[PDB]
């Protein structure tokens, strides 16, 4: 689950797999993966 | 960039190109030498002196 919009662009033309120390967590898909489409959602229908 | 009685262009593409690739660049070549050294020789009796 991505983002939809970017708020601001980035600069720096940079590899990253070697500066992976920097973030939290860090994941790198190869090509368009399929997993990043479906969406579920939890629901709360009605208050009584 | 004139050189001698030339005009010449002068770039690197070290930024434009390969950049954030994992392709090396070319341009960086790799000399070769074979050395040699002799291990126990023994020089005659005439060229011992200090």
């Amino acid at each position: 689950r991505p983002a939809i919009l970017p708020s601001g662009q980035i600069l720096s033309n940079i590899e990253v797999h070697s500066h992976r120390a920097l973030f939290d967590i860090f994941k790198r898909f190869r090509s368009d993966d399929n997993n990043l489409y479906g969406a579920e959602f939890d629901a709360l229908l009605g208050t009584y | 960039v004139v050189v001698g009685d030339r005009l010449v262009f002068l770039e690197a593409l070290e930024k434009r190109v390969y950049q954030a690739t994992q392709v090396p660049y070319p341009l960086v070549g790799n000399l070769d030498v074979t050395f040699v050294m002799p291990l126990g020789v023994f020089k005659p009796a005439a060229d011992r002196y200090a």
